[PDB]
RNA sequence: AGAGGCGUGAAACCGUU
RNA sequence: UGGAGCCGCCGCAGGUGCAGAUCUUGGUGGUAGUAGCAAAUAUUCAAACGAGCUUUGAAGGCCGAGUGGAGAAGGGUU
RNA sequence: CCUCUGGCAUGUUGGAACAAUGUAGGUAAGGGAAGUCGGCAAGCCGGAUCCGUAACUUCGGGAUAAGGAUUGGCUCUAAGGGCUGAGCAGCCGACUUAGAACUGGUGCGGACCAGGGGAAUCCGACUGUUUAAUUAAAACA
RNA sequence: AUGUGCUUGGCUGAGGAGCCAAUGGGGCGAAGCUACCAUCUGUG
C-alpha cells in the first residue's frame, strides 16, 4: 500500500543509488573519485 | 556446482517440498535454468516418497482398549466427568 | 606388494571411553586405526561404513566393527601421496574368535 | 616516483641494522 | 634533502612565546595477541566445482500456540 | 513428550584436553534446621478412583481441610444403542463403567504432567491498581 | 563403564534388535575418586 507521491519519491531515490560513470574520471578538472550512496539497511530514508 | 535454482524449480513443479536430484547427472542438471519438466520426465529429478508414519501401533492398542485394556485406575488422568 | 587388502576388527568400545561426540570420535578413531595399520595418511571411509557407525545415533555406537582395509594404488590423482586406504564395512553375525586375515583378490 | 593517482614531510610510536 | 622564495639594521604595529587548565582538535602507545568470539541437544561419510563452513547424494538429529504456509504497520528494491 | 507435511543446520568459528574457581543440572551413609537475621533454596506432596474430613463461619464456605486405601499386564463376566416380523428371533454400531480370575524379584498417575500440611498473631474485607528501570505493600481504589 | 536388568510415551509394518524424550525414569553395579563415614602412622 503506497501513494503515488511516496512511490515517486522512492523511484527518485532509487535512480540516485548508482556509481559514477567511469569516464567522468577522465575530465580536465575532475575532483570526484566515487559517489552519496545509500544502503537500505545502513541509512534510512526521510520518512 | 550450485543447484539451488534447479531444486527450487523442481519443488515448485512437482508440488512437493522431497526433491531428489540425480547425484551423477550434475551437469545435465545446472543448465535447466527454466526444462525441469523435461528432467522430471526422463527421471533425472524425482519426487521422494513420504517418510513413513504408520498407525499400526495405534490401531493395535485401540483394539486392545476396545476389549478393555489400559483403562484401569492407573491409566486415567481426567475426572469421570 | 603394496596393494594388499586385509580384514580387521576394531574395538570401537575402548577407543571411545568416557567421551554428542561418540560417533564423530568413532569416525576419527577408525581413520586413525587405518592410518596406523596401512601407513597411508590418505584414508577414505566408505559411506556404508559411516552408515554402520551411525546406526544407533551419535550416542550409542556399536562396540565392535568388522572392517576391510584395502591399500589402493591411487593412479587417478596426482596427489603427493601415491597410495590410499579404502575402508569398507563388513557385516558379521558374531565377533567371537575373529582374527585378522588377509583376503586374496 | 628517495613526486606512483601522490609538494615538503617533524614528533609521539614501531621494525631493522 | 628540499624545491621558491627569504633575511639583516633604523622605526612602526600586534590575535606575538605553553607542560599543565578532568584544556580543544588530531594522531599514537603500554595494557595486548590479552579479555574474549560459552543462552536455544548435533553433527558424519562420499563426490562435484574450485588456486584454495558451498552444492548434490546418503546418514544421524532438531522445530513439532512451529524454526511451517500467508498478510497488516514499517522498510523501499532488500 | 514423541512423530508426519513443511522447514532447518544448532544461531559471530573450529580443534585438543578434561586442573582449579565458576554457571547450570544429579546423587549422597548416619543425623534431620544443630545452619541462618530468617528453612534462603530445594526437597516432601502432587493425577485419577474409593472412603473420610475439624475448629470456626457472613451458613455461601473452610474443603483437594486433615487422614487412609488403590492404580501394571493379561483373560473374562455383566450392564449401557439403532433398524427388521411388562416380549421372542437377524443385521448394523461407538465407546465406557463396574465386578472377577490369572500373573510379574511389590512393581504399576513407572517418562511427561502434577496442591507439602497444621495450630496462631498483626494488617488489609474480598476481586482490582500501583513507583516502566532497586519498594506489589499494610499503600491506592 | 551410559555395564546389565526392569519400565512409561513415541517411532522404525510386527519381531528378534533398537532409537528418541538437552542423562526419560528406576534397580544393582567394575574401575577410579573419595569420608574420623580409616580395625594406617606421628619421634630424639
Amino acid at each position: 500500500h503506497k501513494t503515488f507521491r511516496i512511490k515517486r519519491f522512492l523511484a527518485k531515490k532509487q535512480k540516485q543509488n548508482r556509481p559514477i560513470p567511469q569516464w567522468i574520471r577522465m575530465k580536465t578538472g575532475n575532483k570526484i573519485r566515487y559517489n552519496k550512496r545509500r544502503h537500505w539497511r545502513r541509512t534510512k530514508l526521510g520518512l | 556446482s550450485m543447484l539451488r535454482l534447479q531444486k527450487r524449480l523442481a519443488s515448485s513443479v512437482l508440488r512437493c517440498g522431497k526433491v531428489w536430484l540425480d547425484p551423477n547427472e550434475t551437469n545435465e542438471i545446472a543448465n535447466a535454468n527454466s526444462q525441469i519438466r523435461k528432467l522430471i520426465k526422463d527421471g533425472l529429478i524425482i519426487r521422494k516418497p513420504v517418510t513413513v508414519h504408520s498407525r499400526a501401533r495405534c490401531r493395535k492398542n485401540t483394539l486392545a482398549r476396545r476389549k478393555g485394556r489400559h483403562m484401569g485406575i492407573g491409566k486415567r488422568k481426567g475426572t469421570a466427568n | 606388494n603394496e596393494v594388499v587388502t586385509r580384514e580387521y576388527t576394531i574395538n570401537i568400545h575402548k577407543r571411545i571411553h568416557g567421551v554428542k561426540k561418540r560417533a564423530p570420535r568413532a569416525l576419527k578413531e577408525i581413520r586413525k586405526f587405518a592410518m596406523k595399520e596401512m601407513g597411508t595418511p590418505d584414508v577414505r571411509i566408505d559411506t556404508r561404513l559411516n552408515k554402520a557407525v551411525w546406526a544407533k545415533g551419535i550416542r550409542n555406537v556399536p562396540y565392535r566393527i568388522r572392517v576391510r582395509l584395502s591399500r589402493k594404488r591411487n593412479e587417478d590423482e596426482d596427489s603427493p601421496n601415491k597410495l590410499y586406504t579404502l575402508v569398507t564395512y563388513v557385516p558379521v553375525t558374531t565377533f567371537k574368535n575373529l582374527q585378522t586375515v588377509n583376503v586374496d583378490e
